[PDB]
DNA sequence: GGGCGCCTATAAAAGGGG
DNA sequence: CCCCCTTTTATAGGCGCC
């Protein structure tokens, strides 16, 4: 029965294809869960929700975070049993993973907004200087790096709706707007130096 | 010394009234009590002093929960166990124990969980998108707290309010070793 | 936009039900 | 083996719904 590895790697190569993991990513996913299957771990648990939380470890360990949510959307699993599954992974494999950051999502979520580079640097640039300001103490690295790019791409022409963002981001948007008025401040001085306002820093929304 | 004195917040402790009881008759006649049997298996009744809840099984072991202190939890603890007499069962108050203690408490300074988590990982999970405090499983003494940012601390899992403090006191340095 | 009330997490007991 | 039910409490970001 244990070769029920591979039905758990059938799901977790089916749960990848739908977001189109690399597969160096399906691959540590599937040596994840071979090791905590067979040590036997994580009894009385569903395969599937391990495989899933498998999947979200494996991202962040190859470098690409996924946040719950999405790894959720792909799974047939929730994100709460996927993060109880997350919590004990780490600890009977012994592992560990870095603090996610606003920099770890910052590619992916302005492609899947077609924004131009340039707005990519802005807001990730923008990120990191809000929270080396501890402007945003406290809160998800996601919702701030949501609402660096919504300020970022608001200063250009490549504009971006907080439904939007929030979509992609998958944060509400007043989540958005919460990380956007305590960062709306210093505006000035989070842009790069070098940057081209299609909106002026002033004119900027002010929620 | 930390010179900070972490507060108590809650206590559950459980006492056996060693005889089977009858649920819908308790909750009934007791004023203060419910009964949704539907919902939950015990009754659930509330006294104004000690503020208190207690949890009232048909197998004659009930929960206290709520007071701020074990002294607190205990007197309350047998004021239940008195009305459930006074209704007519052959109530007694055997092996009363405290089960769980809750302090917190503020360190007064902000804190860089992110910090903590990196030396600390061993006993750290600090994930954002779960939950908004750094989650630290101390293994001596067994507790565990919750640390925010803000410097507050919540501590929880104790059997005896000695557990309580010295884990604050074992956590303490580390975390002024982490003030923003 | 504003804001209430509940989600998430911690410990633990009770005693079923799944 | 595990989860849920329910109660209590400090703590607090996120978010459904009106």
């Amino acid at each position: 029965s244990d070769r029920a590895m591979m039905n758990a790697f059938k799901e977790i190569t089916t749960m990848a294809d739908r977001i189109n993991l690399p597969r160096n990513i399906v691959d540590r996913t599937n040596n994840l869960f071979k090791q905590v299957y067979e040590q036997k771990s994580l009894k009385g648990r569903a395969n599937d929700a391990i495989a899933s939380a498998c999947l979200y470890i494996a991202c962040r360990q190859e470098g690409v975070p996924r946040t719950f949510k999405e790894i959720c959307a792909v799974s047939r699993i929730s994100k709460k049993e996927i993060g109880r599954c997350f919590k004990l992974i780490l600890k009977a494999l012994e592992t560990s993973v870095d603090l996610i950051t606003t920099g770890d999502f910052m590619s992916r979520f302005c492609s899947n907004l077609c924004l131009p580079k340039q707005v990519q640097m802005a807001a990730t640039h923008i990120a990191r200087k809000a929270v080396e300001l501890d402007l945003v103490p406290g809160r998800s690295p996601i919702s701030v790096a949501a609402a660096a790019i919504y300020m970022a791409s608001q200063a250009s022409a490549e504009k971006r709706t907080q439904k939007e963002i929030g979509d992609i981001a998958g944060v509400a948007d007043v989540t958005i707007r919460q990380s956007y008025r305590l960062i709306y401040p210093r505006a000035p001085d989070l842009f790069p130096t070098d940057f081209k306002f299609d909106t002026p820093v002033d004119k900027l929304p002010q929620l | 010394g930390s010179g900070i004195v972490p507060q108590l917040q809650n206590i559950v402790s459980t006492v056996n009234l060693g005889c089977k009881l009858d649920l819908k008759t308790i909750a009934l006649r007791a004023r203060n009590a419910e009964y949704n049997p539907k919902r939950f298996a015990a009754v659930i009744m509330r006294i104004r002093e000690p503020r208190t809840t207690a949890l009232i099984f048909s197998s004659g072991k009930m929960v206290c929960t709520g007071a701020k202190s074990e002294e607190q939890s205990r007197l309350a603890a047998r004021k239940y166990a008195r009305v459930v007499q006074k209704l007519g069962f052959p109530a007694k108050f055997l092996d009363f124990k405290i089960q769980n203690m809750v302090g917190s408490c503020d360190v007064k300074f902000p804190i860089r969980l992110e910090g903590l988590v990196l030396t600390h990982q061993q006993f750290s999970s600090y994930e954002p998108e779960l939950f908004p405090g750094l989650i630290y499983r101390m293994i001596k003494p067994r507790i565990v707290l919750l640390i925010f940012v803000s410097g507050k601390v919540v501590l929880t899992g104790a059997k005896v309010r000695a557990e309580i403090y010295e884990a604050f006191e074992n956590i303490y340095p580390i975390l002024k070793g982490f003030r923003k």
